[PDB]
Formats: C-alpha cells, sequence, structure tokens
RNA sequence: GCUGACUGGGGCCUGUAGAGCACUGAUAGGGCUAGGGGGCCCACCAGCCUACCAAACCCUGUCAAACUCCGAAGGGUCCCAGGUGGAGCCUGGGAGUGAGGGCGCGAGCGAUAACGUCCGCGUCCGAGCGCGGGAACAACCGAGACCGCCAGCUAAGGCCCCCAAGUCUGGGCUAAGUGGUAAAGGAUGUGGCGCCGCGAAGACAGCCAGGAGGUUGGCUUAGAAGCAGCCAUCCUUUAAAGAGUGCGUAAUAGCUCACUGGUCGAGUGGCGCCGCGCCGAAAAUGAUCGGGGCUUAAGCCCAGCGCCGAAGCUGCGGGUCUGG
RNA sequence: UCGCCUCCUAAAAGGUAACGGAGGCGCCCAAAGGUCCCCUCAGGCGGGACGGAAAUCCGCCGGAGAGCGCAAGGGUAGAAG
RNA sequence: UCGAUCAACGGAUAAAAGUUACCCCGGGGAUAACAGGCUGAUCUCCCCCGAGCGUCCACAGCGGCGGGGAGGUUUGGCACCUCGAUGUCGGCUCGUCGCAUCCUGGGGCUGAAGAAGGUCCCAAGGGUUGGGCUGUUCGCCCAUUAAAGCGGCACGCGAGCU
RNA sequence: UCCCCCGUGCCCAUAGCGGCGUGGAACCACCCGUUCCCAUUCCGAACACGGAAGUGAAACGCGCCAGCGCCGAUGGUACUGGGCGGGCGACCGCCUGGGAGAGUAGGUCGGUGCGGGGGA
C-alpha cells in the first residue's frame, strides 16, 4: 500500500481587503482576486494580477452593474 | 423605562462571549440584581442571556 | 449578438472614458456629420455642432472643419479647453479627421 | 363532477397547532383575491381522493360565500407522507389550464400477449372553460402491441377542450413483462468495472 | 447488479444521512410502491435482491420500477491492516436512502400480488418499509 | 485614557446547510430517432419488418466534497452609539507553554468500529481530584470555595425505609418486576382513536341441510378428476352453487369456504394510526433495580401545591488588596 | 513522501490537520513582449469537383459551451481571443 | 551577472556507507512483541425472508439472492495502567465455573412400523478411557466405550514442578 | 410643457428570440460612382472619399400578439443563530428570532437623463 496524492498549495489569502463605505488612502488594496471577479470602477486601478487598488484618498464603494460585472469605486472627499 | 436584570443561572459552561454580556450588563454574581436603562444596546445583551436571566420592567 | 459596428464602437469609447476627460462624440451620416461634447459622469451634453443645424453645403470634408471650427468656437466660450476625441466606429480619417483638425483650430486642446 | 367542502379563514393562528388541531392550512388565490384558509384535514381528504386536481370544488366559506375553485398544488410531509398545505385556485369564468383525467378503454393486444400497459399519463393538461369541464377522456388502447405507444396527438378532443402540451408528448405504452427466464442469464452477467474519467494530460 | 458505467471521481467521502428524503416521496409511475421509513446505504446487492424477489413472485408478467440507484462508491481498507497508508479500496456501491423515499414501484399486476412481492422485497432491505398505494396526492405532484 | 470583549442600527464581502439540474459527469423507464446485431429478400445496388445492444435530442423521476440558474440562518470587517472592565493601545523587564484530554455540534480518515485518529467553533478537566447531584467516577447536570456560626433562601437531584423532605392532590396507562440495558421480525397481550363490508331484503359462531351436471373439462405433459404453470372464464338443473378458497390425495375421495333453503335473534369478519407492554434474549467466582423493598406503585405520560437539598444567594461578625 | 502551483475536505471572510480524495511545476516566448488599427468562436441544419464522421468556401442559427503554449481554478469577445 | 536535483528544496561538512545474537549506557509503557482493557472488521453460534430441493408436498431434513443480532474462545484495529520487569508455548498436578449438551435423564416433530437414526426444546447432577506419531496445542491413526463435548478463569495454574 | 427622428448615457432581459404590421416630407440607412484621401492576407462586402437618380426590399425606429426565454408574489415546507429535550445508536423532536429553493397565482414584446433636427 501507499498514496499518490497528499500534496497541496499554500492558500493565497484571496478576497476583498476593503469594503464599501470604508476609508482608504492612495495605493491601498481593495480586492485580491484571480480573474476580474471585480472591476476597477472610479479612482481605482488594477494590476497585472487583477489586484484592485485605490488611486486617491477617498471612500470605497461597490456597484453591481448586472451583466457588466461588479465594480469597486473610490469617491474622494 | 428601565430594566431590572437578575442573574439566575450560572454562565459556567457557556461560551466566552455570553460571559462578556453578563459583564456588559454588570452582572458579576448570582442572584445579583442590576437595574439598567432600556436602550436597544442594553436590551441586546440582556436578551443574549435571557436563558440565564430573569427580567422585569420597572419605573 | 453584437455587430462589428457595435463592438468597435464600445472598445474605442470604453477606453476613452477611463481618462475621465470630456468626450468629443462625432457622428457621420451619409449627408451630415454631427458632434456633441459630453460629460459621462453627469450624463449631460453641453455644446453642440452639426452641419445640418448649420445649413452647411456639399463638400463633406470642408464641412467637417466648419462644424469643427464652429464647435470649438462655442465651446471655449463655456470655458471648455481640453477634451477627448471620440472617433466612434469611424477611423480618424477625412470627414471624421478633418473635423477634429478644425476643432483644434477653434481652440479645443487635444 | 363537482363536490363541496367547508373552508374557514385564518391569519394569526400558527400552522403548527392547526394541523394538530385537525385542520389543514391553505390559501385561496386568483388574479383578484388572496386569502388564507384552513380545512378539517379529514373532511377535505374524503373529497380530494375523489376530486384530486381534476373535479370542481366550491368552498362553503363562513362569510356566506361559496366560490368555485380547483386545487393547484398540495404540499406533503415527505417523511410522514401526508399533506401539510393546499392551494385552492379561485376558478373564475375565464379560460383556464387544468389536468383532465384519462380512462384507457379497450384491452391492448400486448396485454393479451403478456405485456403490460404503462399508463404513463393518467390525466392530461388542457385549457378549458370551467363551465366546459369534461368528466374524463376516452382513449382506445386495444390496437396496441408490445411495444407500441400513444401520444397526445392520437387524442380525440371534445368541444372547448384544447391541449396545453406538445402532441409529441407520450401518454401510454405496452411494455414486456417481468420474465424469470431473463433472470438466470442476468445472474452470470459480467459488467466491466466502471471506467474513471481520465484527468490532466490523460484525456 | 447496478453501478455506474463511467465516473469523474473514484472515491466519494461519506456525507451523512440527516433529514427527510430530498425527493422521491411520491408515486410517479407504477401502481403500488415501497417507501423508506429510515435512512441507510442500500447496496446494489440489496436492490438486485428485492428486484429478483419481486420478478419471481410475478413468475411471468408485472413491471418493476427502481427509483433508487447505487451511485455512491463504498470503500474499505484491505484486511487485518493498520490505519493510514491511503484510503481503502472500493468493494461495491450503495444507494443512499432517506425516510419517505419510494424505492420501488410496480404495475400490471393484481393487488395481493404487488402487496406480497413488496412485503418480500421489503425483507431484503436493511431498514423498515411501508407498502403504499397511488394517491391523488401523488398525481397532484 | 474610553479606543476593550459583548450588544443596537446601517452599509459592503461570502457561496456552506437546504435545494435545484441551466453548466460538468452519473441515472432507471418510456418517446423520438444517425449508427450495428439478426430475420426475409438479394451481388445487380438498392429495400422491409424487429419484445435486439444502443449516440444525440425531448418527457416523467433521481444523484454529486472536488457540479451550481438559485441561496439562507450565521460569520467577517468599516462608521455612529452604549460599554469604566484584573477592559484595551504603546514601550520595556521576567517567565513558563510549544506530550493535552473528555463532552457537544460540523467534517475527513476508520467498518454511517474503538476510552481510535486528524482538523474546525465551544465548553469543561488540565490548574476546580474543593463542594451538591449522578449508587460509587478528572471532565454529564448544578455551582466559581478569603475565614468563622447549633441562622434563612435556592440550583441540578430528589421526598416509603437506609437517607434530609409527600407513603401529597387530580386523570390516564402498565400485570411484564416492563420499569430495573439490545435489532430485524413475529403474535387474537391490553387500552384509546378512526375505515371499509356484512347484518333483522335475518348476519358472523354454532347449529341444520345443500353445495349440484357437460366435467376424470382444455395449452398439457410421464398422475394433472374444482385446488403442480398458461395465451381460458362456457352452458345446464336452479332456491342457490367459483368449471373452484383452502385441508386433504401418489394420483381417486372426504372435509369446509365462497353459495341458498331451515334454526335460532344481535351485532360480527377484515384492514390502518397512536400509547404501554410479550416473545425474540445463550458466558463463564455469588446474586441484586445502589440495597431493602414497591403493583389504583415507591413504575411510565400529562397537570398542579409544598417541602428537603451545595463551600451558589441572604443574614451577623472578621481579614486583606484595589477604588471613592 | 519531503519545496512550489490548482480544486476539494474548509463547516458561505481569512486561516485551518491527517501516510485524506484528484492532477501538475523544476519549463517556455525574440514573440507567445509593448503599442496602434482591424477582425470574432466552437456547435447544429442545408449547400459544393477531386474531398472523407472533422481540410477549406457560401448561407441561416449561434452570450459563449471555442480560444487563450502546459495541471487545475477564477477570469475573459464591450478581450485577456 | 554567473557557478545549487545544496530536491532531506530555511539549504550541519569543502568532503562520508554498513553490521552487531559479543554488545553497553542514559530514557520511554510518550512506543511494538505477552496479557488485560475499549471496538467486534474477521471468528464462533443463533435468527428474519422462503426462492428451490426432498417421486407428490416450501418449512421431516434442507434455505438461493439478501436482512438483523448475540457472544468475546481466533486473526487484527486502537496503544489505555504496566518496559526503577505483569516471565509468554506444551505438558504434569489441582481444580472450579459457563452451557451454544459428547454421555446418562425428560419431551415435541419425524419421510417415527419396530430397533436403530435425524432435527429442535428442558436440563450443567455425575461422567467424559488407554495407547502409537510429533515440543507441540490441534489433527490423523490403533483398541475401546453409555460417551470419548466445546469453552472461561492473565490462550487458569513456573515465590507449585518441569 | 406633447408627439416623430439622429446622437449619446442609465437601470441591466418585466428590456431578448420569434411572428405580424407600419414609417421615408424631414433625418437615418440601403443608394449612384470608385476620379481623388484611404483601403481588401482576393473582393469599394468592410473601412474611406465625391455624390443625390431611386427604395424604404435589407438594416434601424415606432407600434399590436404570451409559442420560447426572462421576471415572479402570497401561503406552506426544508434549513437554521440562540435556548431546551429524546434515543445505545443511525438519528428524532419543542420554544424564541431569521427563513429559503422548486412549484402555484400571476407579470413582461421596456422605463427614464441630457443636447441636437423637425412638427403642433
Ligand atoms: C532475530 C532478531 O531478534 C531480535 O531483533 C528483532 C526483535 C523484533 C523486531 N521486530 C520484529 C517484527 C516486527 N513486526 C512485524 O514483523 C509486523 C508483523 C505484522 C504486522 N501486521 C500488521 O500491521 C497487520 C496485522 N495490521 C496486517 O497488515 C506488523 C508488523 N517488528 C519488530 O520491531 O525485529 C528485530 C530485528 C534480536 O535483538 C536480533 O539480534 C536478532 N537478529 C537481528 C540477529
Ligand atoms: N433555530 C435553530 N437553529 N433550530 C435548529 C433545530 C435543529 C433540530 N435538529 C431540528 O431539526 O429541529
Ligand atoms: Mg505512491
Ligand atoms: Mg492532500
Ligand atoms: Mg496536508
Ligand atoms: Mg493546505
Ligand atoms: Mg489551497
Ligand atoms: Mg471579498
Ligand atoms: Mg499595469
Ligand atoms: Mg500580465
Ligand atoms: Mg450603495
Ligand atoms: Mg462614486
Ligand atoms: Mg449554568
Ligand atoms: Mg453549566
Ligand atoms: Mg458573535
Ligand atoms: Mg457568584
Ligand atoms: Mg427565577
Ligand atoms: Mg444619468
Ligand atoms: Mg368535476
Ligand atoms: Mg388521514
Ligand atoms: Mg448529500
Ligand atoms: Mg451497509
Ligand atoms: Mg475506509
Ligand atoms: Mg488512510
Ligand atoms: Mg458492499
Ligand atoms: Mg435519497
Ligand atoms: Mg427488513
Ligand atoms: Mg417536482
Ligand atoms: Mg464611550
Ligand atoms: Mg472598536
Ligand atoms: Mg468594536
Ligand atoms: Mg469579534
Ligand atoms: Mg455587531
Ligand atoms: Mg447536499
Ligand atoms: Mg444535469
Ligand atoms: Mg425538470
Ligand atoms: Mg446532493
Ligand atoms: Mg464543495
Ligand atoms: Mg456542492
Ligand atoms: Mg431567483
Ligand atoms: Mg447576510
Ligand atoms: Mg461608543
Ligand atoms: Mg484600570
Ligand atoms: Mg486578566
Ligand atoms: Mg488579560
Ligand atoms: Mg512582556
Ligand atoms: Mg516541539
Ligand atoms: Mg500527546
Ligand atoms: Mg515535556
Ligand atoms: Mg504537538
Ligand atoms: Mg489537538
Ligand atoms: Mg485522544
Ligand atoms: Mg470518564
Ligand atoms: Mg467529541
Ligand atoms: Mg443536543
Ligand atoms: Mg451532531
Ligand atoms: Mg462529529
Ligand atoms: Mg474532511
Ligand atoms: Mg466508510
Ligand atoms: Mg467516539
Ligand atoms: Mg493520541
Ligand atoms: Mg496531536
Ligand atoms: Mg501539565
Ligand atoms: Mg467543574
Ligand atoms: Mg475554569
Ligand atoms: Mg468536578
Ligand atoms: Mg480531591
Ligand atoms: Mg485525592
Ligand atoms: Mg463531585
Ligand atoms: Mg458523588
Ligand atoms: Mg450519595
Ligand atoms: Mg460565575
Ligand atoms: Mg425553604
Ligand atoms: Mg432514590
Ligand atoms: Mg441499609
Ligand atoms: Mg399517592
Ligand atoms: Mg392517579
Ligand atoms: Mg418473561
Ligand atoms: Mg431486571
Ligand atoms: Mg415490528
Ligand atoms: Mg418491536
Ligand atoms: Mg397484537
Ligand atoms: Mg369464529
Ligand atoms: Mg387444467
Ligand atoms: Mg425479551
Ligand atoms: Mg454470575
Ligand atoms: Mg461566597
Ligand atoms: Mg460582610
Ligand atoms: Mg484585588
Ligand atoms: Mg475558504
Ligand atoms: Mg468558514
Ligand atoms: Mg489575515
Ligand atoms: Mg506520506
Ligand atoms: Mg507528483
Ligand atoms: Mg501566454
Ligand atoms: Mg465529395
Ligand atoms: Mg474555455
Ligand atoms: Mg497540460
Ligand atoms: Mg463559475
Ligand atoms: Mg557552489
Ligand atoms: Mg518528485
Ligand atoms: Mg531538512
Ligand atoms: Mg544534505
Ligand atoms: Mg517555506
Ligand atoms: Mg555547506
Ligand atoms: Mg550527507
Ligand atoms: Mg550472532
Ligand atoms: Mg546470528
Ligand atoms: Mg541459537
Ligand atoms: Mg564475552
Ligand atoms: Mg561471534
Ligand atoms: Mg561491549
Ligand atoms: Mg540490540
Ligand atoms: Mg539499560
Ligand atoms: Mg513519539
Ligand atoms: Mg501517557
Ligand atoms: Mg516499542
Ligand atoms: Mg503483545
Ligand atoms: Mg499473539
Ligand atoms: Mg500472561
Ligand atoms: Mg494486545
Ligand atoms: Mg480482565
Ligand atoms: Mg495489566
Ligand atoms: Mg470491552
Ligand atoms: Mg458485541
Ligand atoms: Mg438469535
Ligand atoms: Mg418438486
Ligand atoms: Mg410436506
Ligand atoms: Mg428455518
Ligand atoms: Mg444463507
Ligand atoms: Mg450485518
Ligand atoms: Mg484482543
Ligand atoms: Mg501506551
Ligand atoms: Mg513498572
Ligand atoms: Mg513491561
Ligand atoms: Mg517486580
Ligand atoms: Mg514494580
Ligand atoms: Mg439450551
Ligand atoms: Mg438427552
Ligand atoms: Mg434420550
Ligand atoms: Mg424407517
Ligand atoms: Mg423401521
Ligand atoms: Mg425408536
Ligand atoms: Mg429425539
Ligand atoms: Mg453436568
Ligand atoms: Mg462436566
Ligand atoms: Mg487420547
Ligand atoms: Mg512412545
Ligand atoms: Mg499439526
Ligand atoms: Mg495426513
Ligand atoms: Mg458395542
Ligand atoms: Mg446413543
Ligand atoms: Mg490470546
Ligand atoms: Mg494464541
Ligand atoms: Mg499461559
Ligand atoms: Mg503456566
Ligand atoms: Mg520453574
Ligand atoms: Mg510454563
Ligand atoms: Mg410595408
Ligand atoms: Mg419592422
Ligand atoms: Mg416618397
Ligand atoms: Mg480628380
Ligand atoms: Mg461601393
Ligand atoms: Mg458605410
Ligand atoms: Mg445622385
Ligand atoms: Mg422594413
Ligand atoms: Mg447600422
Ligand atoms: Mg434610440
Ligand atoms: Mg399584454
Ligand atoms: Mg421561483
Ligand atoms: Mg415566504
Ligand atoms: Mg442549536
Ligand atoms: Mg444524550
Ligand atoms: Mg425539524
Ligand atoms: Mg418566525
Ligand atoms: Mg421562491
Ligand atoms: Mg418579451
Ligand atoms: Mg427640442
Amino acid at each position: 500500500g501507499s498514496t499518490r496524492n497528499g500534496r497541496d498549495s499554500q492558500a493565497k489569502r484571496l478576497g476583498v481587503k476593503r469594503y464599501e463605505g470604508q476609508v482608504v488612502r492612495a495605493g491601498n488594496i481593495l480586492v485580491r482576486q484571480r480573474g476580474t471577479r471585480f472591476k476597477p470602477g472610479k479612482n481605482v486601478g488594477m494590476g497585472r494580477d487583477f489586484t484592485l487598488f485605490a488611486l486617491v484618498d477617498g471612500v470605497v464603494e461597490f456597484q453591481d452593474r448586472g451583466r457588466l460585472g461588479r465594480y469597486v469605486h473610490v469617491r474622494p472627499l | 423605562p428601565r430594566l431590572k436584570v437578575k442573574l439566575v443561572k450560572s454562565p459556567i459552561g457557556y461560551p466566552k462571549d455570553q460571559k462578556a454580556a453578563l459583564k456588559a450588563l454588570g452582572l458579576r454574581r448570582l442572584q445579583q440584581e442590576r437595574v439598567l436603562e432600556d436602550t436597544p444596546a442594553i436590551r441586546g445583551n440582556v436578551e443574549k442571556v435571557a436563558h440565564l436571566v430573569r427580567v422585569e420592567v420597572v419605573e | 449578438r453584437l455587430t462589428a459596428y457595435e463592438r468597435r464602437k464600445f472598445r474605442v469609447r470604453n477606453r476613452i472614458k477611463r481618462t475621465g476627460r470630456l468626450r468629443l462624440s462625432v457622428f457621420r451620416s451619409l449627408k451630415h456629420i454631427y458632434a456633441q461634447i459630453i460629460d459621462d459622469e453627469k450624463g449631460v451634453t453641453l455644446v453642440s455642432a452639426s452641419s445640418l443645424a448649420l445649413k452647411l453645403k456639399g463638400n463633406k470634408t470642408e464641412v467637417a472643419r466648419q462644424v469643427g471650427r464652429a464647435l470649438a468656437e462655442k465651446a471655449l466660450a463655456l470655458g471648455i479647453k481640453q477634451v477627448a476625441f471620440d472617433r466612434g466606429p469611424y477611423k480618424y480619417h477625412g470627414r471624421v479627421k478633418a473635423l477634429a483638425e478644425g476643432a483644434r483650430e477653434g481652440g479645443l486642446e487635444f | 363532477m363537482e363536490y363541496r367542502l367547508k373552508a374557514y379563514y385564518r391569519e394569526g393562528e400558527k400552522p403548527s397547532a392547526l394541523r394538530r388541531a385537525g385542520k389543514l392550512p391553505g390559501v385561496m388565490y386568483n388574479r383578484h383575491l388572496n386569502r388564507k384558509v384552513y380545512v378539517d384535514l379529514v373532511e377535505f381528504d374524503k373529497v380530494f381522493r375523489q376530486a384530486s386536481i381534476h373535479h370542481v370544488i366550491v368552498l362553503e366559506l363562513p362569510d356566506g360565500q361559496s366560490l368555485p375553485t380547483l386545487v393547484r398544488q398540495v404540499n406533503l410531509d415527505k417523511r410522514r407522507r401526508r399533506p401539510e398545505h393546499v392551494d385552492f385556485f379561485v376558478l373564475s369564468d375565464e379560460p383556464v389550464e387544468m389536468y383532465v383525467p384519462l380512462r384507457f378503454v379497450g384491452t391492448p393486444a400486448g396485454v393479451r400477449a403478456g405485456g403490460v400497459l404503462q399508463e404513463i399519463h393518467r390525466d392530461i393538461l388542457v385549457k378549458v372553460s370551467p363551465r366546459n369541464i369534461p368528466e374524463f377522456i376516452e382513449v382506445d388502447v386495444s390496437g396496441l402491441e408490445i411495444g407500441d405507444s400513444l401520444h397526445a396527438s392520437d387524442l380525440k378532443l371534445p368541444p372547448g377542450v384544447e391541449l396545453a402540451v406538445s402532441p409529441e408528448e407520450t401518454i401510454a405504452a405496452v411494455v414486456p413483462p417481468e420474465d424469470v427466464e431473463k433472470l438466470a442469464e442476468e445472474a452470470a452477467a459480467e459488467v466491466a468495472e466502471p471506467e474513471v474519467i481520465k484527468k490532466g494530460k490523460e484525456e | 447488479m447496478l453501478m455506474p458505467r463511467r465516473m469523474k471521481y473514484r472515491k466519494q467521502q461519506r456525507g451523512r444521512l440527516k433529514g427527510a428524503t430530498k425527493g422521491g416521496d411520491y408515486v410517479a409511475f407504477g401502481d403500488y410502491g415501497l417507501v423508506a421509513l429510515e435512512p441507510a446505504w442500500i447496496t446494489a446487492q440489496q436492490i438486485e435482491a428485492a428486484r429478483v424477489a419481486m420478478v419471481r413472485h410475478f413468475r411471468r408478467g408485472g413491471k418493476i420500477f427502481i427509483r433508487i440507484f447505487p451511485d455512491k462508491p463504498y470503500t474499505k481498507k484491505p484486511l487485518e491492516v493498520r490505519m493510514g497508508k491511503g484510503k481503502g479500496n472500493v468493494e461495491g456501491y450503495v444507494a443512499v436512502v432517506k425516510p419517505g423515499r419510494v424505492m420501488f414501484e410496480v404495475a400490471g399486476v393484481t393487488e395481493e400480488q404487488a402487496m406480497e412481492a413488496l412485503r418480500i422485497a421489503g425483507h431484503k432491505l436493511p431498514i423498515k418499509t411501508k407498502i403504499v398505494r397511488r394517491d391523488a396526492y401523488d398525481e397532484a405532484q
């Protein structure tokens, strides 16, 4: 007897790192994802790894535009 | 209005959080009565332990 | 099911808006060419310019400039200087092009 | 046909006791009204076994009403195999869709040969006028052989009744019997062990 | 006896048998049926046992419907072995069955022929059974 | 120096339970219908029928940790507010711990085994082997022991005697010491609630008789005469009477059922749900529910009053630490 | 068996064990990078020399089931093809 | 910027495999072999269902495919007290208990004529031989018998022997 | 402040597939040419320039029909945070708050912002 599986990868801490109505600064992360489960709304960018990050010192906000996807914004102050 | 809360069962054996409620209210002993204002917050924990507490509406 | 006309229209424009600047939209008909400057965050238009509403003649190209020069003329008055140029489903060429050439003369910056 | 049954309203009462009070919670509901009722589970049972979702049932409401309706749905205690709720459909003088029964008359040829009649559908869905509700729909099944089948197309519809399904639907069939002779051979049946869907570079 | 023909995954876990039947509590085809009053992993060996029992009480005739299918792989270690060293090998498949589910139906046959055969088919089950008739409750479903 | 656990409101993140089949695969039966197996008919190349193995597709019905068109209760975090607690933030010194275990719920592994094992939330023992209950027992129920009293109230659990308090009150159930250890299953155990028939157009028990001819009937065979499988339910005399319920037989027969004539004169034969009980029930020093012993209970279910019952609460006195 | 990646177990935030169930990496691309412009797939039905169940052309239907160098996942045509 | 299967991949050395029944020491019941314990897969015995056999006739004797339990004598699982020791097979001696009874006793059914058998039930009082082979338990065999039973007591019993 | 059209945004199918009908003054599109800017891995189909004879057949716009798709209550059930019970077990129940999915009755051939051209 013996096994041939027993291997795995280190969980990557995926998910959202700042929620709607939550106060962030320029450069913080807003979503950690694989693919574009969310999209860069306003004042928000996205990096080579679909990582969303604020672009100004604002206030987070989400938006479900149906077929168009779920976007995360940053309305300033 | 105000609420008079009496601790009638022992929290010994219920989760840490409920023991915190009895702290929030101020109940640190059995039979201990403690009269409190009737806000929603207070009225919140007070309900979290009503399986341990006997409540009564006063003044 | 979209049409190559529909698609080409979106990608050229969804990209534009990402710069958040005012958008110069251009429409090109068989007879006339129109142009309205838009603010896609307030969902409202400002200054309009079109051959049709300008009683303009035949040379579609030379027209485009006059609608171009005109559009810039009425714009700057409203303190509109910089702007983004939407070529829509139309390649930057001739009528569509020549128009922008005029607007750039009128004052608009792009 | 057309039966009857007392129905009483409810509201703040709680379905837990009711069905222990001997009463079956229910609702009346069309495009115009919508009220919560309840019935002596026993009384209504003696009706539904005869009526089902097929025959008309007017509720003798305590307010004085007496509305014609049909049953659109009956929810059952899956565990205890028993009803726990019913929906009476305020049947108005408008055209409606309902299940009309079927009685398969004639002894199919297959039966005489040893086959069986798989009465697939036992009622048919149809649009109709409640005034124009038939009692049932004959169908000849004498000329059926193993394993001939029959459809909604082969139905011969009375007046005012109009199918609410695609005639390509099937509604009966004669199939072979359970035969011991098939057993012994079935015993020595060799079934190659299940194949597992390959994965990764093995496709 | 029953079992799939092709599978995505060789080994399922064990899940659980909590709750009433998710579905299959109501006569769908045949005239009478056999219902489950308590849960279990019913093995295709078992199923085939019921089946054959009824088909033979019908001698020739009748029609039997099997509304449960063993799609769960039942695994077990070798013999006398220790714990660990991978998961056990498959030794037959079972059919999860929860209360109120109609495991078998029958048609084309008398009443004191389906009643009996079902009673016999019920003694080949590791659980308790309840012989049922087709109710309009069924038909309204 | 009020920011803390816990709580109230609000906004955002999620994809489990449950369920569903629209994607991925599994799935029994039928329908429709490329593709072969096999029968006629053919080598002239095309035709035809299929209770034959069956692709795709639709229908009824299901299944899935690695399926999801759906999708909770909860959980998480941000803002405002309550919260003054051996709460929290920050800097710094000193540690010990890095062998955990039982229980409960969610899983995997295991055999839907283990006082088994491996994770998750919690709890307790660890360190509460201090106290009450549980016969006795670290972790189940109760309850967080500063000290003293020959004072009071309670929790779990209990009130016939050991053994503190009821041989308390009302209704019902149990005859098996069930209570006081176990399953499929089996049974005219007992009680309560329902359902279909049959019955004074005289039932069931018994009594009384009849129960009859084609017909020792046919596919049918080596016995197959109503009662060893089928593709079978036809006439006669009739008051009625299956070409047959069963018992019976090697096969004849007899026995009685369904069947009507007579006899009495009111109920009876068969189903299903619940309650409590019976069998099923065989292990090794001596037996037992903890013991005695208990039967309209001292047992089980439902409803009430009162008391006994801890190191918990109070009451009086005292100590120390911290705060005011 | 030993590090890294993907899915599950994981109990709807993150994280979470076991010699639990399934598969992969130890490369690769000078374009398979950047930018501008243009284009939209598999699949089903009918149509056509050689020519086929699938070579390519024409037509209708086809929100994505194709494709994205490689395991799996999420993502994706309003592009990342 | 290069030299890493330092892959045992947070990577002892620049550089390294075996054996010990000649063995030793420090520790562990944190960890196996004995036994006990919890479990009861396997093991032993008992049953539900009643297809089919038995000229006829399911049940005298049997019981396909499946189902549910008891017991704790087997093989194992876990690894709970014991590794500052709980000495482990068989025999001899000496017992004693269980009863799923080998014998004697009392019964039902019997395909019980009788005699003699078969199969369940009640019963644990007494009994249950001598030998040949082997360390052997066990099993085979010879001669017998009313019969030559199975098992528990740390696979009873080494401060009782061997 | 009303109706028709060209543009351009929003909600993200109650807005789509499909069947029918209707619109050409204006605008829009097919249209007439391929000289010229520009262009097809061949094709002026596409993109693009100059035109203005004709047609609203195709596409687009505006309207009716519920065959498909989409949307979809109410009532009840499953499940469940917290608090109690039952069984040796697989498991089963009560109380308080939350409360689906499928299905039923039904709804839907879109609504609205801004700026242009015309109309009354
Ligand atoms: C002779 C030598 O004796 C002495 O050394 C011996 C002392 C003993 C030791 N040993 C021996 C055996 C063993 N286990 C198994 O064989 C085993 C067997 C079955 C299973 N079964 C399962 O798991 C199942 C049931 N689940 C099914 O799968 C698991 C394990 N483990 C050991 O440690 O071996 C040493 C070398 C002397 O000191 C030496 O001089 C001498 N020679 C070296 C000169
Ligand atoms: N509020 C709740 N979380 N209730 C849980 C009830 C669970 C219980 N086993 C039941 O089936 O009823
Ligand atoms: Mg291996
Ligand atoms: Mg693993
Ligand atoms: Mg691991
Ligand atoms: Mg991991
Ligand atoms: Mg992972
Ligand atoms: Mg997130
Ligand atoms: Mg970038
Ligand atoms: Mg990149
Ligand atoms: Mg918002
Ligand atoms: Mg914003
Ligand atoms: Mg307590
Ligand atoms: Mg407690
Ligand atoms: Mg909480
Ligand atoms: Mg206290
Ligand atoms: Mg109280
Ligand atoms: Mg807007
Ligand atoms: Mg009717
Ligand atoms: Mg009923
Ligand atoms: Mg499941
Ligand atoms: Mg099983
Ligand atoms: Mg296993
Ligand atoms: Mg393993
Ligand atoms: Mg098996
Ligand atoms: Mg099931
Ligand atoms: Mg059974
Ligand atoms: Mg359904
Ligand atoms: Mg404060
Ligand atoms: Mg805070
Ligand atoms: Mg806080
Ligand atoms: Mg918290
Ligand atoms: Mg909160
Ligand atoms: Mg599930
Ligand atoms: Mg599916
Ligand atoms: Mg369906
Ligand atoms: Mg499932
Ligand atoms: Mg999952
Ligand atoms: Mg799932
Ligand atoms: Mg929905
Ligand atoms: Mg929520
Ligand atoms: Mg505050
Ligand atoms: Mg302080
Ligand atoms: Mg502290
Ligand atoms: Mg602290
Ligand atoms: Mg420190
Ligand atoms: Mg360590
Ligand atoms: Mg440890
Ligand atoms: Mg240590
Ligand atoms: Mg550790
Ligand atoms: Mg641990
Ligand atoms: Mg442990
Ligand atoms: Mg213990
Ligand atoms: Mg536990
Ligand atoms: Mg519980
Ligand atoms: Mg549980
Ligand atoms: Mg568990
Ligand atoms: Mg798991
Ligand atoms: Mg298993
Ligand atoms: Mg356990
Ligand atoms: Mg351990
Ligand atoms: Mg551990
Ligand atoms: Mg310690
Ligand atoms: Mg304690
Ligand atoms: Mg403690
Ligand atoms: Mg204790
Ligand atoms: Mg002590
Ligand atoms: Mg002590
Ligand atoms: Mg104690
Ligand atoms: Mg004690
Ligand atoms: Mg005591
Ligand atoms: Mg306390
Ligand atoms: Mg008192
Ligand atoms: Mg007592
Ligand atoms: Mg005493
Ligand atoms: Mg009394
Ligand atoms: Mg009484
Ligand atoms: Mg007895
Ligand atoms: Mg007893
Ligand atoms: Mg029973
Ligand atoms: Mg029983
Ligand atoms: Mg009985
Ligand atoms: Mg009698
Ligand atoms: Mg005959
Ligand atoms: Mg018994
Ligand atoms: Mg004894
Ligand atoms: Mg005290
Ligand atoms: Mg004092
Ligand atoms: Mg102090
Ligand atoms: Mg996760
Ligand atoms: Mg979680
Ligand atoms: Mg973190
Ligand atoms: Mg390993
Ligand atoms: Mg590998
Ligand atoms: Mg690439
Ligand atoms: Mg060809
Ligand atoms: Mg793809
Ligand atoms: Mg690959
Ligand atoms: Mg997905
Ligand atoms: Mg080197
Ligand atoms: Mg490797
Ligand atoms: Mg290492
Ligand atoms: Mg090394
Ligand atoms: Mg690392
Ligand atoms: Mg080195
Ligand atoms: Mg080395
Ligand atoms: Mg040696
Ligand atoms: Mg040697
Ligand atoms: Mg030697
Ligand atoms: Mg020496
Ligand atoms: Mg030597
Ligand atoms: Mg030496
Ligand atoms: Mg050694
Ligand atoms: Mg030593
Ligand atoms: Mg260790
Ligand atoms: Mg230890
Ligand atoms: Mg060891
Ligand atoms: Mg050992
Ligand atoms: Mg051994
Ligand atoms: Mg020993
Ligand atoms: Mg051992
Ligand atoms: Mg012992
Ligand atoms: Mg010991
Ligand atoms: Mg034990
Ligand atoms: Mg046992
Ligand atoms: Mg038994
Ligand atoms: Mg025979
Ligand atoms: Mg016989
Ligand atoms: Mg028997
Ligand atoms: Mg057998
Ligand atoms: Mg078993
Ligand atoms: Mg053992
Ligand atoms: Mg140990
Ligand atoms: Mg020792
Ligand atoms: Mg030792
Ligand atoms: Mg010693
Ligand atoms: Mg010692
Ligand atoms: Mg005996
Ligand atoms: Mg005897
Ligand atoms: Mg005898
Ligand atoms: Mg004889
Ligand atoms: Mg004889
Ligand atoms: Mg004799
Ligand atoms: Mg005898
Ligand atoms: Mg004896
Ligand atoms: Mg003896
Ligand atoms: Mg001897
Ligand atoms: Mg000798
Ligand atoms: Mg031997
Ligand atoms: Mg031999
Ligand atoms: Mg003799
Ligand atoms: Mg004898
Ligand atoms: Mg042993
Ligand atoms: Mg041994
Ligand atoms: Mg020994
Ligand atoms: Mg010895
Ligand atoms: Mg010695
Ligand atoms: Mg010895
Ligand atoms: Mg027209
Ligand atoms: Mg039109
Ligand atoms: Mg005209
Ligand atoms: Mg020229
Ligand atoms: Mg052209
Ligand atoms: Mg064009
Ligand atoms: Mg022209
Ligand atoms: Mg048209
Ligand atoms: Mg167009
Ligand atoms: Mg429009
Ligand atoms: Mg309409
Ligand atoms: Mg719905
Ligand atoms: Mg609702
Ligand atoms: Mg709960
Ligand atoms: Mg319990
Ligand atoms: Mg429940
Ligand atoms: Mg509620
Ligand atoms: Mg719904
Ligand atoms: Mg529509
Ligand atoms: Mg206007």
